[PDB]
DNA sequence: GATCTGGCCTGTCTTA
DNA sequence: GATCTGGCCTGTCTTA
DNA sequence: CTGCAGGGTTTTTGTACAGCCAGACAGTGGAGTACTACCACTGTGTAAGACAGGCCAGATC
DNA sequence: CTGCAGGGTTTTTGTTCCAGTCTGTAGCACTGTGTAAGACAGGCCAGATC
DNA sequence: CACAGTGCTACAGACTGGAACAAAAACCCTGCAG
């Protein structure tokens, strides 16, 4: 899988972990059969109901998995509860509730999930970085003023349309 | 020209380890958040009938080729007292615009806005903290629901979203 | 001085950490006022022999310093091993 | 990786290089000096014991306390030939 | 009982 | 003697 | 074959007429041009070892 | 004289293919921005009661 | 099923030439017409 530890973990190598052939890697490692084929069969649930949230409109890029969803998660936590409950007997991840729980209901809702997010504010940082060295003034008095004006001036369609060059 | 929706993404997360500068003053901690929004769509209701129209959606929104900064500060996450201090108004202009509609003068004539706005884009630490709720591995995990952790536990694929703002208030 | 607290000392604010100002304001601080005399004679000694190893051709550009340097020096070493040893 | 980089350097200074230049071929020597390491490094590469060891001077060679005693007066020894034998 | 050595733990220094 | 409550440490968890 | 010397060859190099368009010169009053210091203020130096003294552990007698 | 039919005309405009030569793009395996606190449970010593 | 790239690669696309075909444009023409 040509992967390399982290401290935090980045979402990136959360996209090269999640994938079957990651866990075919780790199945190599679990001597024991049932487990192995346990914790595979997991993961391809996983897989089956991950565009569901991650794809930006699921209602016509993926709809099958979507209809399917909460049989899936059912699947899914009862295979939990089953060989795994030592580890989800009293606790259990944010997450791992809110991605098996809310989530049918929030597709229904909004009518898509993860156009909505957090990756669209998170990914300019790094420009803010690089806008606090490049273009910044730089004094900490007008600093954050020109890195904001700057940002604005990035962001603006106007110039991208330009940028395009049509085609 | 009249009818037209306009809805809003907002996103506001922090950054930490960005160094100070030497500079005249004030002293200001390292870590700086920034507060930001994205244009998602905009459609079209008018004459009646018909629903709503879309007629822009942002094609790629997570690209940050299309995120508009707001709010650049510098202030430390945890402290809520500044937070808040600096926060404050533009939450304001916010809950006070969603009753008014706008007035622009675009492709020659007058025409009119609605804006709904959906904060989406906050990590769950920061909603939960804007919410009041306690962070973030306390015995209640769901934002949106009323279970405890190991009321959880036993059920899972079962669950109800209630938490909303207006609850929260009262 | 307008200079923050630091991780670990840069070379640009050991620019602007020994100048007679930065010693002169830290100066204020130390009640005694021999010691005052004794460090603030110890930076302006220490100005003087800076810019002989620092600048490119101390031949041209601070003659003098340089000429004065192991005087100098003299002066420090016996600063330190007198008042601050 | 850094001991080729050495033999280049070594079997170089004796050579004298030819370079066709301004339509004209003709010999250069080259005179190498490497004066731009921070000391941990220096104390690396030539063997000496690193860095709060009691012999504090790459060039020369007090101990601690010989070189608090007397402070302004020494003389460089230490270079690379004698530091091999 | 009580050395010696080495130990760790502290504990400061100097370069980085 | 021996509860109580807190106090700190520890202990894993859980988020960023 | 070399050496130089009358002229050949073709080709340069410019001067010769005479008319004529272009853009520079010079003015202006100042336009708004373009390039200038100046102002605080920054980024890159980033981890080990040596050495002293304690003193308890524990082997050796 | 007109009207349009259907030919004359030159002259656009492009046609098929084989040597190559330049030019822009996809193929490569792969990267960046998410970075700090608290909550809950259990043990147990301290320390105050009494 | 984040997305703007990350350089150098890959060879896709952009070129000629005569040899000749065809179609179309917009004239002139003559034909058959009130
Ligand atoms: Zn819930
Ligand atoms: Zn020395």
């Amino acid at each position: 899988m040509k992967l390399k530890p982290v401290m935090r973990m980045n979402g990136n190598y959360a996209r090269r972990l999640m994938t079957r052939e990651a866990v075919e890697a780790v199945c190599e490692l679990v001597p024991s059969e049932e487990r192995r084929e346990a914790l595979l069969k997991l993961m391809d649930l996983y897989l089956q109901m991950k565009p569901v949230w991650r794809s930006t409109c699921p209602s016509r890029d993926c709809p099958d998995q979507l209809c399917q969803y909460s049989y899936n998660s059912q699947q899914f936590a009862d295979l939990l509860s089953s060989m795994f409950k030592y580890r989800y007997d009293g606790k259990i991840t944010n997450y791992l509730h809110k991605t098996l729980a809310h989530v049918p209901e929030i597709v229904e809702r909004d009518g898509s999930i993860g156009a909505w997010a957090s990756e669209g504010n998170e990914s300019g940082n790094k420009l803010f970085r690089r806008f606090r060295k490049m273009n910044a003034r730089q004094s900490k008095t007008f600093e954050l003023e020109d890195i904001l004006k700057h940002h604005w001036l990035y962001t603006s369609k106007y110039l991208q349309k330009f940028m395009e060059a049509h085609k | 020209t009249s009818g037209f929706t306009v809805v809003v993404k907002e996103s506001c997360d922090g950054m930490g380890d960005v160094s100070e500068k030497h500079g005249s003053g004030p002293a200001v901690p390292e870590k700086a958040v920034r507060f930001s929004f994205t244009i998602m769509s905009i459609s079209i209701r008018l004459e009646g009938e018909d629903d709503g129209i879309t007629i822009f959606q942002e094609q790629k929104p997570n690209s940050e080729l299309s995120c508009r900064p707001l709010c650049l500060m510098f202030v430390d996450e945890s402290d809520h007292e500044t937070l808040t201090a600096i926060l404050g108004p533009v939450v304001a202009e916010r809950k006070a615009m969603m009753e008014s509609r706008l007035i622009i003068s675009v492709g020659g004539l007058l025409r009119s806005f609605r804006f709904f706005f959906r904060g989406t884009g906050y990590d769950e630490k920061m909603v939960r903290e804007m919410e009041g709720l306690e962070a973030s591995g306390s015995t209640y995990i769901c934002t949106l629901c009323d279970s405890t952790r190991a009321e959880a536990s036993q059920n899972m694929v079962l669950h109800s979203i209630t938490r909303s703002h207006d609850e929260n208030l009262e």
